[PDB]
């Protein structure tokens, strides 16, 4: 295999702004998707499963919707935490590929 | 054929947990071992596999270089190592064989189920 | 979340004008024949709006 590609591929916002990360894939996805958070030099974590559901210890500012084949993600308010890149990966057929990756900076 | 799972308990993100599943009423051959993960209420997610003549080990896109597996067939169980444990490993567990270890075509196995001993992680 | 609002996911075709779906046979499955489970590949066409 599924090619996927991410946009944009970098992105720039101060503490507080509304920014939102969007991935379609190639294939019908429908609903199984996860939405990895990883920071440079440390493991990854998940924040949103199935693009609609809230994970255990996950702050409720991250919210998501997106069915079909065009995927959104929606920041509420940015955090001094949240500045990392962002990964976005399908879950459903043979084995899938990652995202090239979003990058938030401080502007 | 009976897969009767344990190890599955509650335990703080970070540390280790080792499972196990023994293998019972089962012939001895080449099976591929295989691990599967069910998150309660989502669907079927596999995690790694062992085939073989050892060797052939694989696992899924984001437990990469964090669990270890090994297989001895004289004692008929099979054990995961698990490190590096973060929060959304919370699921049930089921480990399968696809009992079809042919020298023609090996894939294609149709997945058993066991009992399953699910993991619970707080934080 | 009484989920009395079970629907259809999958079909093998496109469904024609005034016809109704009751049959609850797995869906696609090209790759792998399924043969009557709920395991990888396999998933029954029912869910609910929740």
């Amino acid at each position: 295999d599924i090619q996927m590609t991410q946009s944009p591929s970098s992105l720039s916002a101060s503490v507080g702004d509304r920014v939102t990360i969007t991935c379609r894939a190639s294939q019908s996805i429908h609903s199984f998707l996860s939405w990895y958070q990883q920071k440079p030099g440390k493991a990854p974590k998940l924040l949103i499963n199935s693009a609609s559901t809230l994970q255990s210890g996950v702050p409720p500012w991250f919210s998501g919707s997106g069915s079909g084949t065009d995927f959104t993600l929606t920041i509420s308010s940015l955090q001094p935490e949240d500045f990392a890149t962002y990964y976005c990966q399908q879950s459903y057929i043979a084995p899938w590929t990652f995202g090239q990756g979003t990058k938030v900076e401080i502007k | 054929v009976q897969l009767v799972e344990s190890g599955g308990g509650l335990v703080q993100p970070g540390r280790s947990l080792r499972l196990s599943c023994a293998a019972s009423g089962f012939n001895f051959d080449d099976y591929a071992m295989h691990w599967a993960r069910q998150v309660p209420g989502k669907g079927l997610e596999w995690v790694s596999g062992i085939s073989g003549n050892s060797g052939s080990v694989e696992y899924a896109d984001s437990v990469k270089g964090r669990f270890a597996m090994s297989r001895d067939n004289a004692k008929n169980s099979l054990y995961l190592e698990m490190n590096s444990l973060r929060t959304e490993d919370t699921a049930l567990y089921y480990c399968a064989k696809e009992t079809t270890p042919w020298g023609i075509y090996r894939s294609g196995g149709l997945d058993v189920w066991g009992q399953g001993t699910t993991v619970t992680v707080s934080s | 979340g009484n989920y009395n609002y079970l629907y259809r996911l999958f079909r093998k075709s496109n469904l024609k004008p005034f016809e109704r779906d009751i049959s609850t046979e797995i869906y696609q499955a090209g790759s792998t024949p399924c043969n009557g489970v709920e395991g990888f590949n396999c998933y029954f066409p029912l869910q609910s709006y929740g």
